């Protein structure tokens, strides 16, 4: 899925 | 040096991952759903690099235009995107809540015999019919196979592509050369480096790499890349 950056 | 961000995969984590994640569009988008730009951005990107790509996509040998949409979720990629571009399409995907409600998302689509197998299976243990594909799209799902399975999918898929098809990957990247474990879904997201090593570990050339525009600033970077088996 989309995921927020680390 | 760390072990290989890799290492850490254990499919049943993931499939008991999403097992309890909601059967909607705001699960399988890890909350970036409906109410947010994504999906309309997501659509239209996919659209715009198949169309820009048409030149590369002519069947051959009498074929038609035959898709699969791999760790496919609930279908929304087929229902709001692939569909259009597809003669008929199969979906493979491993968690059952997720196949159950692919039968309603999909309704429309299995009326008109669009819809041909859905297979319940992780990728890892799927095998496409021989020279079937047009198409195989593979979207925000492959970092759920370590680096040699992932080789190991792509290489059956060229098989299973009809002459002159075309492997999409549709994915996240990290921002620099290291790959990034997910312990939440036991993933991993890769660089857009390790990305074009497995390719070509895979025997695949790419074609066309895209960067989908228009998502929220705090995403990593989501890459389209359109393959084809290297010439003999
Ligand atoms: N080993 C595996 N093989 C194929 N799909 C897998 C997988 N492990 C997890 N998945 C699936 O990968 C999906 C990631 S979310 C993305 C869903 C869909 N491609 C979309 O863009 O809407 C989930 O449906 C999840 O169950």
């Amino acid at each position: 899925p989309p995921k927020q950056q680390l | 040096m760390d072990v290989p961000a890799d290492s850490h995969i254990k499919y049943e984590d993931a499939i008991d991952y999403w097992t309890d994640v909601d059967a909607t569009v705001d699960g399988v988008l890890g909350g970036y759903g409906e109410g947010t730009v994504v999906p309309t951005m997501d659509v239209l990107g996919s659209n715009n690099f198949l169309r820009k790509l048409k030149s590369r996509m002519l069947p051959q040998e009498n074929n038609v235009k035959y898709a699969v949409d791999i760790g496919a979720g609930i279908g929304r990629v087929s229902k709001t995107m692939l569909h259009k571009h597809a003669a008929k399409i199969d979906l493979v995907e491993p968690v059952k809540p997720f196949i159950e409600q692919m039968h309603v998302e999909l309704a429309e689509l299995k009326d008109k015999g669009q819809i041909g197998q859905i297979y319940e299976v992780g990728m890892q243990d799927w095998t496409p019919d021989a020279g079937k594909y047009w198409l195989i799209w593979c979207q925000w799902c492959v970092g759920h196979l370590p680096d040699a399975e992932l080789v190991a999918f792509l290489k059956r898929c060229i098989v299973g592509l009809q002459p002159n098809g075309t492997i999409v990957v549709k994915e996240n990247n990290t921002p620099t050369d290291t790959d990034d474990f997910d312990e939440t879904d036991s993933s991993v997201t890769r660089s857009d480096a390790k990305f074009r090593q497995i390719f070509e570990e895979a025997g695949l050339k790419l074609i066309a790499s895209e960067r989908q525009r228009g998502l929220p600033r705090e995403l990593y970077p989501v890459r389209m890349y359109a393959l084809k088996p290297m010439p003999n």
